[PDB]
């Protein structure tokens, strides 16, 4: 049994609900953008769950990825975003799992969630152009492409990046 | 020991002793109509009518062959005319009798209850306006539990009665039910707090002002999909009267109560967030500053 069933059935146990969880996890977080001045409980805060636990779930949801398994990863990622939606690495990587299911639409989302959560960050800005470019285009693409260029240039750390967007540009 | 025992072992609604009474009642002459006729004087229960056949038809002995054709034939007989109320009944029987010990109602009465909940469609609202007439707020999450309990036995049978698409709709709504009920739960604690601390100062609450009247508010501005705080703020004043350590009592009470009841209760993580920043502008607001 992965460390996610456990947790799910440790809390719904404990309720005196049958499922005290949305049914709907992506409709739940549709449009959601978390705001880290809103003074609100996480529900891993409020089902005492431990940032270890959230982590071994977080493997799980990993190696599936890995395993191109993308559904089961997009399934463990939403839980997780659900229990702590401040942890940007949550996003990101529900973000490339929707990349990688061609779920566009809701991959650019997560990808702009984890820049808002992960400001110096240019690549989650860069893997939204990506997507923006593979709508044909929205022409929110060049936007986002400078957003990264912004936060890549100057740095060492993202030199990598740097020279591809100047590759990109020409 | 004996079949009739067998029968009844677990069950709390007979005994070995009825089974048996009923089957010495009845001779081997008897027809499916005479059968039938014992069988509603002596077991008043359609679902313990329905067991007691089970029970007359598997225990006839060889040499009582045409009793054993009559008692068949008059189970039929009884199933065509009951149906769902004496087989849908029970498949339910001995988790009725363990929820029903739980409660201040009797098994049939839970029995005759998830009948009638799934025996039509039913929205999470009007599961509750159906409970709230019959049941205490604390008694609802037991009766739900035994409502889920049953309709999940539901899906596994997969009867000719109630459909599979139309259990998944009623377990859903029952779900929601339950989290609505975490709600009632959490004010029947927290509003008679409220009201003992505002006496304590000397302020004077509204005498039309309960528990229940509060959760209903709470629900009107979660199914608020557009919350501001000039809304909030009017909803509590209605609620509670215009004094400001009552109106920020219980817009206190309500933002409490976003990490205190279920998540089920909103639709939307952007809303909940939303309605928390709300509450938190009405406190402002309201206050002197
Ligand atoms: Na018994």
């Amino acid at each position: 049994m992965s460390h996610l069933n456990y947790l799910l059935e440790k809390i719904a146990a404990s309720s005196k609900e049958d499922f005290p969880f949305p049914d709907d996890l992506e409709s739940y977080l549709e449009g959601y953008v978390p705001d880290k001045n809103i003074a609100l409980d996480t529900y891993q805060k409020i089902f005492k769950i431990s940032s270890e636990d959230l982590e071994k779930v977080y493997k799980e949801g990993y190696h599936a990825y890995l395993d191109k398994d993308y559904a089961k990863s997009i399934t463990v990622f939403r839980w997780l975003v659900f229990f702590n939606p401040f942890v940007s690495k949550f996003w990101f990587s529900l973000g490339a799992s929707l990349h990688m299911s061609e779920q566009y639409s809701q991959a650019l989302h997560a990808y702009g969630v984890t820049a808002v959560l992960r400001d110096k960050d240019p690549y989650p800005h860069y893997y939204a152009y990506i997507c923006y470019t593979l709508t044909n285009e929205h022409e929110e693409a060049e936007k986002a492409l400078e957003m990264a260029w912004v936060r890549a240039q100057h740095k060492p750390l993202y030199n990598e990046l740097k020279e591809e967007i100047l590759d990109i540009r020409k | 020991t004996d079949l009739a025992d067998k029968y009844a072992s677990g069950n709390s609604e007979i005994s070995g002793q009825e089974l048996r009474g009923l089957r010495d009642a009845i001779g081997d002459d008897a027809s499916p109509e005479d059968i039938l006729a014992l069988v509603q004087e002596k077991i008043k229960d359609p679902a313990l009518q329905s067991t007691a056949l089970d029970y007359l038809v598997q225990t006839t002995p060889p040499s009582q062959g045409k009793l054993k054709e009559a008692l068949i034939q008059a189970r039929n007989t009884h199933t065509e005319q009951f149906g769902r109320t004496a087989i849908g009944a029970k498949n339910i029987l001995f988790a009725s009798q363990e929820y029903a010990d739980q409660l201040n109602v009797s098994p049939s009465g839970l029995r005759s209850l998830y009948l009638e909940v799934t025996g039509d469609t039913h929205t999470c609202d009007q599961l509750l306006s159906m409970l709230q007439d019959r049941y205490t707020y604390q008694d609802m999450a037991i009766v739900s539990s035994f409502l889920m309990k049953g309709m999940a036995t539901g899906l596994k049978r997969q009867g000719p009665y109630v459909p599979s698409a139309q259990l998944q709709v009623l377990m859903t709504e029952t779900r929601n039910l339950q989290a609505v009920l975490t709600s009632y739960d959490y004010f029947e604690s927290r509003v008679p707090i409220l009201l003992d601390s505002l006496k304590a100062e000397g302020i004077q609450t509204p005498s039309d002002l309960n528990f229940v009247k509060v959760a209903e508010s709470y629900h009107k501005i979660i199914n608020d999909k557009f919350p501001t705080a000039s809304k909030v703020e009017r909803e509590v004043r209605n609620l509670i009267g215009d004094d400001v350590d009552s109106v920020t009592g219980v817009l206190n009470l309500f933002f409490s109560a976003l990490r205190q009841t279920s998540s089920r209760l909103f639709s939307s993580a952007d809303k909940r967030q939303q309605l928390g920043a709300m509450i938190a502008n009405a406190l402002d607001a309201v206050n002197i500053n």
